[PDB]
RNA sequence: CGAGAUGGU
RNA sequence: AGCAGAGUGGCGCAGCGGAAGCGUGCUGGGCCCAUAACCCAGAGGUCGAUGGAUCGAAACCAUCCUCUGCUACCA
């Protein structure tokens, strides 16, 4: 299987498609994990450190993150298999990089880190300006600015 | 050699290696660790052979059957004769012209280097196709009026839609060019009715008028292959270059030079800028190698040359002739020019700013064209129909008869219009 | 067997060890360079913090390193420790080791002669030769495998004493079977891209120029990763040696071009 | 003064 | 074509010239009233062809084979 990267437009012929995201649910309850395998190459078709895309998930859900040089593990603690991921699949590009104007996600981010500010800049109608301040993941780019 | 050599032109989403191979045997191609695309988007080649029994037909290398093998559910076969002995009718090859308009400059030179032209049609986008006015228009101001047309992608089309096409186009050339060229019908996918095309390039294309005794004169585009195994690392084979003789006897061992050549290092600029020149170490056609070469037919050159100039291709749209000839060179450009009626490239349901083309100025670069070779040109001065500019590369011709004029109208240049020197 | 001059260690140096059971108070240990002698480890040596299981600081028939804390001669007694070890000093450890059991494959083989019966023949062997060839050295630090590398290059070494036939070629086959690859160390990196119009001709001095007044049989070994990068091996010498021929060579590849009208970056 | 979360019948 | 990896003993990462190598996954047992954390033990075994030193060859060294990786070309 393949998939377009975002799932709010039907069209076969839409300019973003990627691989699939599939996961392992390990160990027992009190103590259960959810593994992302496919995330450094998911994170290498969306033009992303491996950081943030996992990130967004325990922000949303409200969960614990691990990250690990040791093992290249990247995990969400707790079970979320199917739905609980999979209805909203689409969120790391739906609540950052869709354009208001057009439905295009053609989107680019860059970080002062010294300025508490990140700027945003879209290709595919021009919009620019900066990412939003109700919005979690700000506090963690700031901290962990782009290669 | 060959006789007369012909272009295969079209545009984007047409096709390419199905018609290439069914009219010559050859599949064109360029070498890319990578998988082939719907066109060959730059200028190549096919070399050919047109030959026929005692009654019309187009045979395969065995004579007794035109068996397919484009499809894989059926297999398509006519028998030309009772395996009849094949005779060749006369010695050709074909250009592989740019599939897209972004290579608007190698395609008028490709257009240059063929004596004729087959114009290729597909089904996959709306009737009035532009490309039929694009390239017959400078064609015709090129003065190369040997013209045919071929409609290739048809294979799922009704005939009232193949109609509408060849209708809507026939409406449209009415400013650009004369109606005059045949339409002939194949399959892409069956290989049904390709031995017409065949027919057709005996039956419409003339063997035109060249000098044989008068001073020798060579278009160049080709960087012709060399091959990295050796005992010696440099300079095993020497450089090769593919083109077309214009005039003249050629042999080995003769002096031959390119005109424009390169700026000398350690120039403050434009002056000091040289031919270069070499004898004749080997030459190729046909499958063949030779001694002596003669003007009208597609050929091979080898030269001294660094393989390093020939692991791209350096070469496109260059004109060589003896050592120390006459054709004058230019570095910088004094020009007369007019616009076309509308804007061309892409056309849909309506209007996409098909208007009248906005008036040249200073603070610009063009993209020109002469005989068959590319420049960039910085303007000196200007006004809308006349002008005077320097060259980012030095060009040259035996006369100053016409140029063709590309600008930034948008990201990438398109052809806007023609002019002459002053 | 004994693999050194000496019957036991000395204090507050590294050796290699072999575990074979685990107490109350300690492990228990055989030293390998000398002929299986016991020692012991205890167990407040293992490490400087907590430990969470000592089955995986310490399982029986792993060989590992640890200096030597104390020796009574008389008794045969030596105390071990691990607390005290830094990883260059374990690298060192089995860089001793290796010296030593290479030069023991050698012996062990080449006592196979003769009557053969006992021990005595592997300490009669190891003594005379092997022992006076390392000796001497015991300070600078080197082992007999440098002098069995020195009797590799030229045979005098052996010849200046009482010798045996695979005492010889035993010797010489375990340094050769691995120091016969003696391959390629340098080669040479140039951006060149030739400017000569006569150069099928010309670049033919420029290929064969690299060094003077050798045999006309002599090769040279050239190499190519794209057109404009040209490579050039440096008569197949060592990267402690070649480093003059590297600086010739590049400077005559370009020098017979620039000789002939080219011009290019120093 | 090592680490010591949680709770269908 | 230049340089590098792989060729399971258990998914996966590929140690070093000693017959699994360690962090990890799977399966079972202990500890607790019980689940997680922690602790311990298991898994039928010449790892592409042809030569050579060895107590020994996936892992010391030649010569062939094939696909990837980065460069980037006999095509």
């Amino acid at each position: 299987m393949s998939v377009n990267v975002n799932r709010s437009v039907s069209d076969q012929f839409y300019r973003y498609k990627m691989p699939r995201l599939i996961a392992k649910v390990e160990g027992k309850g009190n103590g259960i994990k959810t593994v992302i395998v496919n995330m450094v190459d998911v994170a290498k078709a969306l033009n992303r450190p491996p950081t943030y895309p996992t990130k967004y998930f325990g922000c949303e859900l409200g969960a614990q993150t691990q990250f690990d040089v040791k093992n290249d593990r990247y995990i969400v603690n707790g079970s979320h298999e199917a739905n609980k991921l999979q209805d909203m699949l689409d969120g790391f590009i739906k609540k950052f990089v869709l354009c208001p104007e057009c439905e295009n996600p053609e989107t680019d981010l860059h970080v002062n880190p010294k300025k508490q500010t990140i700027g945003n800049s879209c290709k595919a109608c021009g919009y620019r300006g900066m990412l939003d301040t109700h919005h979690k993941l700000c506090t963690f780019i700031l901290k962990n600015p782009p290669e | 050699q060959a006789t007369i050599n012909i272009g295969t032109i079209g545009h984007v989403a047409h096709g390419k290696s199905t018609v290439v191979k069914a009219i010559s045997g050859v599949h064109t191609v360029r070498f890319k660790n990578e998988l082939e695309r719907n066109i060959t988007i730059k200028l190549g080649y096919a070399n050919a052979k047109i030959y026929k029994l005692d009654d019309p037909s187009c045979p395969r290398p065995e004579c007794y059957r035109s068996c397919g093998s484009s499809t894989p559910d059926e297999f398509p076969t006519d028998i030309p004769g009772t395996k009849g002995n094949f005779k060749l009718v006369r010695h050709v090859s074909f250009v592989d012209c740019p599939g897209h308009d972004i290579l608007m400059a190698t395609m008028l030179n490709g257009a240059a280097v063929m004596d004729a032209a087959l114009l290729l049609i597909a089904g996959n986008e709306s009737c009035p196709q532009p490309q039929t006015s694009e390239h017959l228009a400078a064609i015709e101001i090129m003065k190369l009026k040997h013209i045919l047309i071929l409609q290739n992608k048809i294979d799922l089309v009704k005939e009232s839609q193949a109609k509408e096409q060849y209708e809507q186009i026939l409406a449209f050339v009415q400013g650009t060019v004369a109606e005059g060229a045949p339409i002939i019908p194949i399959s892409a996918q069956l290989k049904y009715n390709i031995e017409v095309v065949c027919e057709y390039i005996v039956k419409k294309i003339p063997v035109p008028p060249r000098d044989f005794t008068s001073e020798p004169r060579l278009i160049v585009i080709r960087s012709f292959d060399v091959n990295k195994p050796g005992c010696e690392v440099d300079d095993l084979k020497g450089g090769v270059a593919g083109g077309s003789i214009l005039k003249g006897v050629l042999k080995v061992g003769q002096e031959i030079e390119v005109r424009p050549g390169i700026v000398s290092k350690d120039s403050e600029g434009k002056l000091m800028c040289k031919p270069i020149f070499s004898k004749i170490v080997s030459l190729f056609a046909e499958h063949n190698d030779l001694q002596y070469a003669a003007p009208g037919g597609l050929i091979g050159v080898g030269t001294k040359i660094d393989p390093t100039l020939c692991r791209a291709d350096r070469m496109v749209g260059q004109v060589l002739g003896a050592v120390g000839a006459l054709p004058e060179i230019f570095t910088e450009l004094e020009i007369s020019y007019f616009l076309l009626r509308r804007l061309l490239g892409v056309r849909t349901e309506g209007d996409k700013k098909a208007a009248k083309v906005q008036k040249l100025s200073k603070n610009e670069v063009l993209m020109v064209n002469i005989g068959s070779l590319s420049t960039g040109g910085r303007v000196s001065a200007v006004k809308a129909d006349l002008g005077k500019i320097v060259l980012t590369n030095p060009v040259c011709t035996e006369v100053g008869e016409k140029i063709a004029l590309s600008r930034r109208v948008e990201k990438h240049w398109r052809l806007i219009g023609w002019g002459q020197i002053r | 067997c004994r693999f050194y001059q000496h019957k036991f260690p000395e204090v507050e140096d590294v050796v290699m060890v072999n575990v074979r059971s685990i107490a109350e108070m300690g492990a228990y240990v055989s030293l390998l360079e000398y002929n299986n002698i016991e020692g012991m480890i205890l167990l407040s040596e293992l490490s400087r913090r907590r430990i969470r299981s000592i089955n995986k600081l310490i399982r029986i028939g792993r060989n590992e390193c640890v200096v030597v804390i104390r020796v009574d001669k008389e008794k045969g007694y030596i105390d071990l420790s691990k607390r005290r070890v830094s990883p260059e000093e374990a690298i060192k450890c089995e860089d001793k080791f290796t010296k030593s059991k290479t030069v023991y494959s050698i012996l062990r083989h080449v006592a196979e002669v003769l009557e053969y019966t006992k021990d005595e023949q592997l300490e009669s062997l190891f003594q005379r030769t092997a022992w006076v060839f390392d000796d001497k050295y015991k300070r600078p630090g080197y082992g007999a495998y440098d002098a069995f590398k020195h009797a590799v290059s030229d045979p005098s070494i052996l010849d200046s004493l009482d010798l045996n036939e695979d005492e010889r070629e035993v010797l010489i086959n375990n340094i050769n079977r691995r120091l016969t690859p003696q391959a390629v160390k340098i080669r040479a990196d140039i951006e060149v891209a030739c400017y000569g119009y006569e150069g099928i001709d010309a670049v033919k001095e420029a290929l064969r120029a690299g060094l003077n007044c050798s045999t006309e049989t002599m090769p040279i070994k050239i190499n190519l990763i794209a057109p404009p990068r040209y490579v050039m091996t440096t008569t197949t010498l060592e990267r402690t040696e070649g480093l003059s021929v590297l600086n010739q060579a590049m400077a005559v590849i370009k020098e017979k071009i620039e000789e002939k009208r080219g011009v290019f970056n120093v």
